[PDB]
C-alpha cells in the first residue's frame, strides 16, 4: 500500500503467474517466451472509486505499471508485449477490487 | 499557489456545442499537468480529459473521444474544453484540477486543487 510512482503516492497487487501470450506469429511468440520473465508480475492500481468503470481503472493500471517497471533494457517491442500481459493482469486485479468494493 | 476557476457552461441543445474555460492564478500554470472531471447528479467526480503541462499530450475517457477536445494556452494561464455533439449523458458539473506527479492519469486521485465547478445542462 501507499506506493509512489512519478511523485504521486496512494498507489496500491499480489504477484500473479505470468501466462503465455499468443500473438498469432511465430517470431512474436518466440520473442515473448524468451523475454516474458523480464516483464511485471504485479500491477499498480488505485482504489476503484477513483474511476467510472473498468476501462479507466485498467488504463491507469497498465500505464503506471509499465512506467514503474521501465523507469526502474526495454525496447518498443517490449513495451507492446508488456501492454498485452499487463492488461490481462489489470483486468484480473479490477475484478478482485470490484468484488471487494461491492462487498 | 496555482488555483483554478471554471467559466462557461449553461444550457446546450443535443448535438450542439459549447466551450468551458479554466482560469489559473499564480505564476506556474505552464508547469502543471491539468485535467477535467465531471460529476453527474448523485455520482462522484469522474475523468473527462487531461493534458500535459506543455500541451503536447492529451487523454480522454472513451465516451467523449472525438467529441470533446482539451487544450491550453500557457501564455494566458487558461485551459479549455471544447464540447461538441452534446448528448443528454453529458449533463453534469464540470471541474478542472491540477495534476499530481509527473504522469497524467484518469483516477480522481491523480489531481487536486479542484475548482468550484461549472454546470452544463443538455436541454430536454
Amino acid at each position: 500500500a501507499g506506493a509512489v510512482v512519478g511523485g504521486l503516492g496512494g498507489y496500491m497487487g499480489s504477484a500473479m503467474s505470468r501466462p503465455m501470450i499468443h500473438f498469432g506469429n511465430d517470431w512474436e511468440d518466440r520473442y515473448y517466451r524468451e523475454n516474458m520473465y523480464r516483464y511485471p508480475n504485479q500491477v499498480y492500481y488505485r482504489p476503484v472509486d477513483q474511476y467510472s468503470n473498468q476501462n479507466n481503472f485498467v488504463h491507469d493500471c497498465v500505464n503506471i505499471t509499465i512506467k514503474q517497471h521501465t523507469v526502474t533494457n526495454f525496447t518498443e517491442t517490449d513495451v507492446k508485449m508488456m501492454e498485452r500481459v499487463v492488461e490481462q493482469m489489470c483486468v484480473t486485479q479490477y475484478q478482485k477490487e470490484s468484488q471487494a468494493y461491492y462487498d | 499557489q496555482v488555483q483554478l476557476q471554471e467559466s462557461g457552461g449553461g444550457l446546450v441543445q443535443p448535438g450542439g456545442s459549447l466551450r468551458l474555460s479554466c482560469a489559473a492564478s499564480g505564476r506556474t500554470f505552464s508547469s502543471y499537468n491539468m485535467g477535467w472531471f465531471r460529476q453527474a447528479p448523485g455520482k462522484g467526480r469522474e475523468f473527462v480529459a487531461s493534458i500535459t503541462s506543455s500541451g503536447d499530450k492529451s487523454d480522454y475517457t472513451d465516451s467523449v473521444k472525438g467529441r470533446f477536445t482539451i487544450s491550453r494556452d500557457n501564455a494566458k494561464n487558461t485551459m479549455y474544453l471544447q464540447m461538441n455533439n452534446l448528448k443528454p449523458e453529458d449533463t453534469a458539473t464540470y471541474y478542472c484540477a491540477r495534476g499530481l506527479g509527473i504522469y497524467i492519469i484518469r483516477a480522481r486521485g491523480g489531481y487536486d486543487h479542484w475548482g468550484q465547478g461549472t454546470q452544463v445542462t443538455v436541454s430536454s
